[PDB]
């Protein structure tokens, strides 16, 4: 009923054992010399935490694994999800909502706390007038306040978009025309790529913003 | 592969015995409920016309009724 | 929490096997002649402890023959893509009987 | 469910970061090169 | 025993169903036994409509194809890069051994 | 896929006229398996295989009523 | 000096290969390892940790 997939009310068992799907696809190590799935994963989360360390710093010795969890629990929840009937976990607005607020109310308080004076002389951007400084002040400020709203909606409401694309496809695919359900299955193929891409893109994305969020 | 082998006779039977009885089973209760969709097709078809005057005549008030109320909200 | 089970004796079992049940040597569900079968259900204690040791024991077995070999494919990927589809569609039973296409069958 | 869903997420994130911790090849590549010196031969008197 | 690594996983036929099904039924249904056996099961699910032809059957269709075309493109250069890796890292470890002993 | 049509012709085929009176000494030793034993002292890989055969059988059962019937999806 | 060279040698000699080396058994005859009380690193590595 088009917006069925996102219904997690489901059975008993509910549709909230989609975020144990990571721990089934995360690569387990037994052997010294590892196989072909657990090097591609390492080699992978290496380089990520190699393009991270630049932005990250020397101060930021927790930011090396803690945002690398996130991205890999991004990436599987956004790209096994797109699998038919598995539910989408990360399509919700509470899920990544969870995700965004604590990390970057870690980063607010913290800062806060920590450089006080610090942070109030970097609310000017080294350079405006003092006429624009306490607008400036007011943009810092909303800016980042919507920081994990801009988290949570640019990876919920892209995954629900990127779903209810896919479902108006799917029920347009009648089986009596052939035509059509050709058709309806060469467009999913493409629109599958780019969902694809853009959950990978999207991952990617959190990483990096709260990357940058963590260093500043 | 590997060489073929001949089924038990005893599977075969069965399994072929099977299939004619589901012929014979899939024809049978085909034909017993034709006769009940085109019963549910003859007394849908009455209700189908009662309640299509019924609705249109419902909408078609409520129409009136709608259109009177955003043109007093509209005032022209 | 992390440690060995206790049946297990590095000095007598040599390394760490994590799909090999250590304990008293039970007759395997496979062989059982089924005159016996409530005997060996019997015989299994149905702890919570024991039946995730047993679905970690098989776990593991099937990543030791799918994931663990150095020329392993993408076979155990799409099992595990068809076995969590079979699974949440079980699930979403109900969602999708309610949307059929034919009435009868 | 908003509370049940925010626990079992930052389980699940804690059980990733825990995943990841011990995901790492530990590469014997120490060298005993230095041993090549390390040894001094007997001083004598002079 | 002492865990052995074979080179090979298990044999699989059709992607991802095990061979050890197939050659399960061996004994009495022959070669074509489990293959009848899964046409019947897949066309009684859609023939009691057990299993619905929903709006994401055909993205599960489409998934399927897109994964065959990508495995078949792509497996040979990944499987390639992987196994580079690990001979590159079974190399530095035969060298540490070698280096110690000299 | 030859072999495949090959493996068909072979295993997909209606028994022997002549083995009736066999399977029905086959069948009445089933009913010798259903009243003194021949089935607890059967291993469970085994009970299990045959389990799954006789699945075979009720689904080419209904295989036969999709053909009786016509179509597979429902009844039309 | 000969004495203990000719032990590490013998042992490392005795060595399970690392083809058949579980990654408990490399830790077994490595044992700097990882542990909880120990700088650690999401990639434990020789120079993650410190070295500022
Ligand atoms: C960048 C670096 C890597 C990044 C990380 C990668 C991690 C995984 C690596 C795997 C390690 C490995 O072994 O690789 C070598 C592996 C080669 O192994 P091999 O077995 O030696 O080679 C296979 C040969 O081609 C031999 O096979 P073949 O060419 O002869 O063809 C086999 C098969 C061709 O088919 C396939 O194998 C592909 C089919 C996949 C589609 C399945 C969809 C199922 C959905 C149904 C839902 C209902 O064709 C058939 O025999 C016909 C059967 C078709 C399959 C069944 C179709 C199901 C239909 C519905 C059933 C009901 O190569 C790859 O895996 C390349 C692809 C890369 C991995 C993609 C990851 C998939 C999803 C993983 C889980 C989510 C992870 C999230 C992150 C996603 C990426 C960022
Ligand atoms: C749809 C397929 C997609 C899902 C495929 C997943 C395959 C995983 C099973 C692999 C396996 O049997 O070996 C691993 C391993 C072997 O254990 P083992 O029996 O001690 O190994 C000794 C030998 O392998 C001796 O055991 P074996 O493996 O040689 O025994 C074979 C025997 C099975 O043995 C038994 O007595 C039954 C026990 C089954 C074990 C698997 C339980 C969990 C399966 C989850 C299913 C998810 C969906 O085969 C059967 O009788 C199965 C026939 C069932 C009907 C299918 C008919 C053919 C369909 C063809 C369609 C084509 C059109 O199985 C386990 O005990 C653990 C299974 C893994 C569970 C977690 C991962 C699930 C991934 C999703």
């Amino acid at each position: 009923s088009l917006f069925s997939v996102f219904d997690p009310t489901s059975s008993f068992l509910s549709n909230w054992l989609s975020m144990l799907i990571p721990l089934l696809f995360m690569v387990m190590s037994f052997w010294l010399i590892p196989s072909r799935p657990q090097f591609l994963a390492k080699s992978v989360l290496m380089g990520l935490n190699r393009e991270m360390s630049l932005l990250m710093g020397p101060a930021s010795f927790g930011a090396n694994i803690l945002v690398i969890a996130l991205f890999l629990f991004i990436l599987f929840n956004n790209f096994i999800g797109l699998f038919p009937y598995i539910f989408t976990a990360t399509s919700h607005l509470a899920v990544t909502l969870s995700l965004a607020v604590p990390l970057w109310i870690s980063f607010i308080l913290y800062t806060w706390i920590k450089e006080t004076t610090n942070a109030l002389a970097h609310l000017v951007p080294l350079g405006t007038p003092a006429p624009l400084m306490p607008f400036m002040v007011l943009m810092e400020i909303i800016s980042n306040m919507i920081r994990p709203i801009t988290l949570s909606v640019r990876l919920a409401a892209n995954m629900i978009a990127g779903h209810l694309l896919l479902t108006l496809l799917g029920a347009q695919g009648t089986l009596e025309n052939l035509y059509v359900t050709s058709i309806v299955v060469f467009s999913q193929i493409i629109l599958l790529m780019l969902e694809f891409s853009v959950a990978i893109i999207q991952s990617y994305v959190f990483m990096t913003l709260m990357t940058l969020y963590a260093s500043e | 592969f590997a060489p073929p082998v001949n089924v038990s006779p005893l599977i075969r039977a069965g399994r072929y015995g099977a299939l004619v009885v589901g012929i014979v089973y899939g024809s049978y209760r085909f034909g017993s409920l034709q006769k009940r969709e085109n019963e549910w097709r003859v007394e849908e078809a009455r209700r189908k016309v009662i309640r299509d005057a019924l609705n249109a005549e419902n909408k078609a008030k409520a129409t009136r009724e709608e259109m009177l109320y955003l043109a007093k909200e509209t005032g022209v | 929490f992390g440690d060995y089970p206790a049946e297990y004796n590095p000095k007598v079992h040599g390394p760490y096997d994590p799909a090999r049940f250590y304990g008293k040597a039970d007759v395997p569900l496979g062989q059982v002649k089924l005159g016996e079968l409530s005997q060996w259900l019997g015989r299994r204690n149905k702890n919570p402890q024991a039946v995730a040791a047993a679905v970690s024991r098989g776990w593991w077995r099937w990543q030791h023959k799918y994931v663990l070999p150095r020329k392993g494919g993408i076979a155990p990927y799409i099992q595990l893509i068809v076995g969590c589809s079979i699974f949440f569609y079980a699930i979403n039973y109900g969602k999708m009987v309610a949307h059929r296409q034919r009435k009868y069958h | 469910p908003w509370i049940m869903v925010f626990l079992v997420s930052m389980a699940l994130l804690w059980a990733i970061m825990t995943m990841v911790f011990f995901l790492y090849q530990p590469r014997s590549v120490s060298s005993a090169k230095g041993f090549s010196d390390r040894t001094v031969y007997l001083n004598w008197k002079w | 025993p002492r865990p052995l690594r074979p080179v090979n996983p298990g044999k699989v036929r059709v992607g991802f169903v095990p061979e050890e099904w197939f050659t399960f039924f061996y004994n009495k249904t022959g070669v074509t036994g489990p293959y009848v056996l899964g046409a019947g099961a897949l066309t009684f699910l859609l023939s009691k409509e057990i299993y619905v032809v929903e709006h994401e059957f055909y993205t599960g269709v489409a998934i399927a194809i897109m994964g065959t075309y990508g495995v078949k493109k792509f497996g040979k250069q990944i499987a390639d890069y992987a196994d580079k890796g690990i001979g590159e890292i079974e190399q530095s470890f035969k060298e540490y051994q070698d280096s110690s002993k000299i | 896929l030859a072999t495949f049509l090959k493996y068909a012709k072979v295993e997909l085929t209606p028994p022997g006229p002549a083995d009736v009176p066999k399977i029905q000494e086959g069948i009445q030793n089933l009913i010798h398996s259903a009243k003194t034993g021949k089935w607890k002292q059967v291993s469970v890989r085994e009970a299990w295989l045959n389990t799954l055969i006789v699945t075979e059988i009720a689904m080419w059962f209904f295989v036969g009523e999709c053909i009786g019937k016509g179509s597979v999806i429902g009844y039309r | 000096r000969i004495e203990n060279y000719k032990a590490e040698l013998g042992k490392l000699g005795q060595m399970i290969p690392f083809e058949h080396m579980t990654l408990e058994d490399f830790f077994e005859a490595f044992p700097e390892k990882v542990l909880n009380p120990d700088p650690p690193s999401p990639n434990v590595k020789k120079k993650p940790f410190k070295n500022n």
